[PDB]
C-alpha cells in the first residue's frame, strides 16, 4: 500500500532524518507507509532478524500484511513486506528445499494470476 | 465407552529435537478442534515466559543507525544478530542479567565468546554474532531480561547508559505454532475432529513443557470463575 | 415425506444468483455481529 | 501418492512401459497369491486398525512399492516369452 | 397481492359479513344477507409437480 | 439391515481403488479425471477446487 | 446503536481496529470519533463481523443485510441414479432400467 | 496474589430474571479477552444439556400430515408451536416426562393447560399452542426428555405409541451468547483487557448455572492434556 507523502521525503542525504522523521511519524507528520525519497518510515522504524520474528510481530498486531519493512532473509536484507515473506515462507515449506523455492519466486510484485 | 469415554481423545507425541513438536488429539467431539486449538494457540504465542535481550550499549556508538570501523557489520546487522541468542536462566530468582563482551583482532566474535557467568546458560554457543576486520574494537555489553510475548523497543525504553539504544525483544519461547483441525471418523459416524497441532521453539524450552505451560495457563485462569462478586 | 434442507438441494434469489447448499456449519462458528446474533447466509462476493 | 513417483519416471523411459510392468507384476502377485513377493521379512504395506496389508488390500501399490527397490527387473524381451505367456493363463 | 388474488389459490370473502365457524378444513361464513355458505379446503392436495 | 461391521469393510475395499469422475460435455481429455474415493456422510459429490476449470464445472 | 448503548457499551476494541484499518483503506474520513466513523460505515451497508472460529473481527467491515432467497425444485436431480446391475434391453443387452 | 492476581480480574455479575446475565471479569491481561470469550461462547452455544420435546402422541390422528376437526391449525402447526414449549426440570436425576392434555370448546389453548407434574415447570406458560372453536376434543401426550445439542427427529428414533409421531428436539437452554471485550486502565498499566459476556437463555437453565457448566466442560477438556504418551 501507499497513501501520501505530505513532509519533506529527501532521506537519503541526512542522517538526523532519521530521528526527525521518526518523530515525524510519531506526531502525524507522515505515515507508517509514506513515500519517502529513497526509503519508507517504515523499513527505518521496524527491522526483523528472521522471518519468524516479523510474522509473530505481525501476529501481535503491530504491522499489516500489506506494510513494507526491512527484514533478514538467508543472506540479504529487503524491504518487503510481512505478507511477501509469508508467501515465500509458505512456497519454500510446501517444497522441501528453500534455495530452490527463494529462487523460483519474484518476491517483489503483486501474484497476479 | 468409545462414544465419549474411551475416546478420551489419544494424544499421540511426535518430537523432532528440542525444536520441533507435533501433537495429535484424537478423537474429539465435533466443533472442539477449534474450540481447543485457537486458544492454545494464542496462549503460546502471548503468555509464554521467557528472556530476550532488551538492549545492548556499545562504547563507541552514539547513533542507532551508525557504521563500526574495523567491522563490517554495522551496528543495525549487530543488535540483528543479537536478537535470536537464547539464554536459559538457571534459577528462578534471576530477574535481570548484564553480560559484557570485550573483543580485538581479526577473528569470528560467537555466542560462547562471551564471558561466561555462573547462572545463566547459552543453548547455541556457536551463534556467530560478528566477524572483527583487523584489531576491531568490539566492547559492548548487553541487558537481558525475562518477559512474556513480544515487546517493540519504542515503548518500555530501559536506560543503563545515557548513550545506550534499546532493542526489540522477543521473550516467547514457541518461534511459531500452527494448529490444523481435519473430520476424522469414527466407525459409524464422521463428525469427530483430530486436532493436529505443531509447535517450533528456540530451544530453551522443549514443546511438551511449553504445551504444558500453556494448559496449566488456560486451566488457572478458568479456575477464575469460581468466585462470584 | 417433509424434504428438509441439506447439501444437495439448491437456492436461489430473485436476481438469478443461482447457488447450492455446499456445506451447514454450525451455529457457534459462523460469522456473527457485534450483538450476539449470528449471519443465517454466507455469499461469495465473486460471483456479482 | 505413491513412494516417489518421480524416482519411477526418471528409472523408464516411457510411462506406458511402467504401467504394464506395475500392473502385470500386479497380476503375477494375484496369481501366485502374496507368497512371491520379494520385499518380505520387515518392510511390508500396514493397515491402520490392524496389519491388513499383509495379504491383499491392493496388489497395485504393492507392486509399486516393490519396484522401489533393485528386486525387480524388467525388459522387451529377458525371458522365453512364449512359455510364461502360455503358462500365466491356465491358473 | 394481485399475483395471488387473480390466480384462485386463496379464499376470499364476497361479500361483506362475518365469520361464522373455521375449522380446519371447512370455512362458514354468513354474509350481511343472512344467507350462510360454506367453503371447503383442500388440507393437502397434491400438485401436478 | 445396516451396521458399523458393514462400513468399515466398505473402508476396507476402496482403502487404494480410484474411480472416474466425469463431466457430460466432454470437451477434452480432462473431462475424465481419476480420484481417490473418501466415504462422506451426505448426498452430494464433494469436490476438490482446483478441478473447477478442469472441468468446466 | 441507540439500543447498543441503552445496556451501557461504547465501542470494542476490535471495532476500534477494524476503524483503523477501514480508515488506511479509505472507506471512512480520517479524523473522526468511532461513532460517526461507524455510522458512516453504516451508510455503506457495512458492518463490523467476528469470524467466530478465532472471535477476531474480520479484517476490513463486510456487507450483510436481509435477501429473500427460495428453494428450487428438487426431483430425483440430486438423488444418484447409482447402480451395479439392472434391467438390460432387449434388442441390445444395454443395461437400462 | 496482586502483582497477578489483583491485577486479576474481579468477577461481577448482573443478571435481572433468569434469562439474562452479563458476567463482568475485569482486568484482563491484554491478549487473553478473546483467548477466553471465544472458547466460552463455542461450547456454550454448543454442549449445554438441555430439555426439548421429543415424541408427541394425539388420541385422534393416524399420521402428521392429517387434521383436527375442530381445530384450526394443522398437526404440523400444533408440532411447529410446541417446538417452542420450554420444560424445566426442578429434579436434576429426572429424565423423561410426559405431559398430558386434555381441552374441548371454545378454548385457546395455550401452554398453561398441561396437567401439572410434581417436578415440571413451564417457563412459557403463554405460549400459544392451539384454537379450539366447539364441539373439538383435543387430548394429546408429549414426551419430554433431557438431551444435548441437535438431534433429527427419525435419528433419536422414540415410539412409545404405534400412533405417535417424533419431532425433532433443540436441547440447547440458551439461546444466544454476544461477549465484547473494552480497555480498562490500571496505574502501572493503562491498556487493560475487561472481557463482559451476556447470555440470553430460554430459562430452563440460569445463565449462572450455564457459565459454571460450560467452565466444567473446558476444564475437564484441559484435562485431557494431563497424561501423555
Amino acid at each position: 500500500r501507499k497513501e501520501k507523502k505530505g513532509a519533506g521525503l529527501e532521506f537519503a542525504t541526512p542522517e538526523e532524518a532519521l530521528a526527525a522523521h521518526e518523530r515525524g511519524e510519531v506526531a502525524l507528520n507522515a505515515p507508517i507507509k509514506v513515500a519517502g525519497r529513497e526509503t519508507s518510515v517504515g523499513r527505518l522504524k521496524y527491522v526483523f532478524a528472521n522471518p519468524d520474528e516479523a510474522l509473530l510481530a505481525v501476529a501481535h498486531g503491530i504491522v499489516d500484511l500489506q506494510d513494507v519493512v526491512t527484514v533478514r532473509y538467508m543472506g540479504k536484507r529487503l524491504e518487503t513486506s510481512p505478507g511477501r515473506i509469508l508467501f515465500a515462507r509458505i512456497v519454500a515449506e510446501a517444497v522441501e528445499d528453500e534455495k530452490v523455492a527463494w529462487e523460483l519466486i519474484q518476491l517483489d510484485v503483486p501474484q497476479e494470476k | 465407552m468409545l462414544d465419549s469415554k474411551l475416546k478420551a481423545p489419544v494424544f499421540t507425541v511426535r518430537t523432532q529435537g528440542r525444536e520441533y513438536g507435533e501433537f495429535v488429539l484424537e478423537p474429539l467431539e465435533r466443533g472442539f478442534g477449534v474450540t481447543l486449538g485457537n486458544p492454545l494457540r494464542r496462549i503460546l504465542l502471548s503468555s509464554i515466559p521467557g528472556t530476550a535481550v532488551t538492549s545492548v550499549y556499545i562504547e563507541d556508538v552514539l547513533h542507532e543507525f551508525s557504521t563500526i570501523p574495523g567491522v563490517k557489520e554495522d551496528v543495525v546487522e549487530i543488535i540483528l544478530n543479537l536478537k535470536e541468542l537464547v539464554v536459559r536462566f538457571l534459577n528462578p530468582s534471576l530477574q535481570t542479567v548484564t553480560l559484557l563482551l570485550k573483543a580485538e583482532g581479526p577473528k569470528e566474535v560467537k555466542a560462547r565468546d562471551f564471558l561466561p557467568v555462573a547462572d545463566v546458560e547459552i543453548m547455541n554457543p556457536d551463534l556467530h554474532i560478528a566477524t572483527l576486520e583487523e584489531g576491531g574494537r568490539l566492547n559492548m555489553e548487553v541487558r537481558v531480561d525475562r518477559g512474556v510475548g513480544y515487546v517493540p523497543a519504542e515503548k518500555h525504553g530501559i536506560k543503563d547508559r545515557i548513550n545506550a539504544i534499546p532493542v526489540d525483544a522477543v521473550f516467547s519461547p514457541v518461534r511459531r505454532v500452527a494448529f490444523q483441525v481435519e473430520d476424522t471418523r469414527l466407525g459409524q459416524r464422521t463428525d469427530l475432529d483430530k486436532l493436529t497441532l505443531r509447535i517450533w521453539t528456540d530451544g530453551s524450552v522443549t514443546p511438551l513443557e511449553a504445551l504444558n505451560q500453556a494448559v496449566e495457563i488456560l486451566r488457572e485462569h478458568l479456575t477464575y470463575f469460581s468466585n462470584p462478586q | 415425506q417433509k424434504r428438509k434442507l441439506q447439501v444437495g438441494d439448491k437456492l436461489a434469489n430473485r436476481h438469478g444468483n443461482k447457488g447450492v447448499v455446499a456445506k451447514i456449519l454450525p451455529v457457534e462458528d459462523m460469522p456473527h455481529l457485534p450483538d450476539g446474533t449470528p449471519v443465517d447466509v454466507i455469499l461469495n462476493p465473486l460471483g456479482v | 501418492a505413491e513412494p516417489g513417483i518421480d524416482k519411477l519416471f526418471g528409472m523408464v523411459d516411457s510411462k506406458y512401459r511402467l504401467t504394464v510392468v506395475v500392473a502385470k507384476r500386479a497380476q503375477q502377485l494375484l496369481r501366485h497369491g502374496f507368497k512371491n513377493t520379494v520385499l518380505e521379512p520387515e518392510e511390508r504395506p500396514k493397515m491402520q486398525t490392524l496389519e491388513g496389508l499383509f495379504d491383499d488390500p491392493n496388489a497395485v501399490t504393492w507392486a509399486m512399492k516393490e519396484l522401489l527397490t533393485g528386486r525387480l527387473v524388467f525388459g522387451e524381451n529377458l525371458v522365453p516369452e512364449d512359455r510364461l505367456q502360455k503358462e500365466m493363463e491356465r491358473l | 397481492e394481485r399475483v395471488v388474488r387473480d390466480s384462485l389459490a386463496a379464499l376470499y370473502a364476497e361479500e361483506d359479513g362475518e365469520v361464522a365457524k373455521v375449522d380446519g378444513n371447512r370455512i362458514v361464513v354468513r354474509y350481511e344477507d343472512g344467507r350462510l355458505v360454506e367453503y371447503p379446503l383442500r388440507r393437502f392436495y397434491r400438485s401436478n409437480q | 439391515d445396516i451396521k458399523d461391521e458393514v462400513w468399515d469393510a466398505l473402508e476396507e475395499v476402496i482403502h487404494g481403488k480410484v474411480v472416474l469422475l466425469n463431466r457430460a460435455p466432454t470437451l477434452h481429455r480432462l473431462g475424465i479425471q481419476a480420484f481417490q474415493p473418501v466415504l462422506v456422510e451426505g448426498q452430494s459429490i464433494q469436490l476438490h477446487p482446483l478441478v473447477c476449470e478442469a472441468f468446466n464445472a | 446503536f441507540g439500543k447498543r448503548k441503552g445496556e451501557g457499551f461504547g465501542v470494542d476494541k476490535r471495532e476500534v481496529e477494524v476503524l483503523r484499518r477501514a480508515e488506511k483503506l479509505g472507506l471512512v474520513t480520517p479524523g473522526k470519533t468511532p461513532e460517526e466513523q461507524l455510522k458512516e460505515l453504516f451508510l455503506q451497508g457495512k458492518v463490523v463481523l467476528y469470524d467466530g472460529r478465532t472471535g477476531e473481527p474480520i479484517e476490513g467491515p463486510i456487507v450483510v443485510g436481509q435477501m429473500f432467497i427460495m428453494k428450487l425444485y428438487h426431483m430425483v436431480e440430486d438423488k444418484m441414479h447409482a447402480r451395479s446391475t439392472g434391467p438390460y434391453s432387449l434388442i441390445t443387452q444395454q443395461p437400462l432400467g
